[PDB]
């Protein structure tokens, strides 16, 4: 924290702010193609359901 | 599971279910279990609905002591039939228990020593009936049913089908060691396809009279 200051950069708001991203960018991934469906969840997407019509 | 196609019209019925009415005979049974029949089970099913269960003795008098009480007529009945007791059916009588992992997954069997109706006459039943042979068959109004036993010998079941599955057979094609179901008829004409031991092919649903 000290040596990042240094630079003037605040290391914990910028690791809290990746760490938020970061849920966000799996919950993006999650509702665009679902979570483990092949190896049987139920969790699907907005391009993997398996109920969707083939292309 | 959600509707992916629309059609032009909705499916005649549901295996298991009255299609007709008329004179018609049930009995109320319990499941018993496959585990407990003497000359083990050759032939091994999971208690499903259109299924012809057969007789296993009676569980009239209750009570161990020297004078029995007999509360109700009651019989007990396993998916195996030597003698034929009934198909069961009616699948809206009963409880979606579960599926070993998936209580709410969409399935058609009966857990052990459950209550069920099974039907000896009925003016039209939806059932499935699976294919005796590895080869395409056609079956009309003038077919017959019989249903697997589960003392069926495994060189007669080669297609390994299950313990109660019901069978078209035309009229003189009947597959070895099957138990015909008397006076038993195919009321709806389809055809099923060839099929194999691994892959099988469940029978389309179809309209049987039964006795």
């Amino acid at each position: 924290e000290g040596r990042a200051s240094a630079i003037r950069l605040n290391s914990a708001e910028t690791k809290r702010q990746q760490a938020a991203i970061g849920l966000e960018i799996f919950r993006n991934a999650i509702g665009f193609y679902g979570w483990q469906s092949g190896l049987g969840n139920r969790t699907y997407g907005f391009l993997n359901d398996p109920n969707l019509p083939a292309f | 599971m959600f509707q992916k196609q629309v059609y032009r019209q909705y499916t005649p019925g549901f295996p298991g279910d009255l299609i007709e009415d008329g004179p018609k005979r049930a009995r109320p049974g319990r499941i018993m279990s496959l585990s407990a029949v003497n000359p083990a089970a050759t032939a091994t099913g999971p208690n499903r609905i259109s299924r012809a269960f057969g007789y296993a003795g009676d569980v009239s008098a209750l009570g161990e002591g020297q004078p029995k009480t007999i509360a109700a007529r009651a019989s007990e009945v396993v998916i195996g039939g030597a003698n034929f007791f009934g198909v069961l059916g009616h699948p809206k009588h009963y409880a979606l228990f579960g599926s070993a992992g998936d209580s709410l997954a969409p399935s058609y069997d009966l857990p052990d020593g459950a209550e069920g109706e099974f039907f000896d006459m009925a003016t039209g039943l939806v059932v499935e009936i699976f294919n005796g042979a590895a080869t395409a068959l056609d079956l009309d109004y003038g077919d017959l049913v019989a249903y697997v036993p589960n003392n069926l010998p495994t060189a007669d079941n080669a297609l390994g089908l299950p313990a109660g599955a019901l069978v078209g057979f035309k009229a003189g094609s009947m597959p070895t060691g099957l138990v015909q179901i008397p006076n038993a008829r195919i009321v709806n004409a389809i055809s099923l396809p060839a099929q194999s031991a691994g892959n099988l092919v469940a029978g389309v649903t179809i309209v049987q009279l039964t006795q």
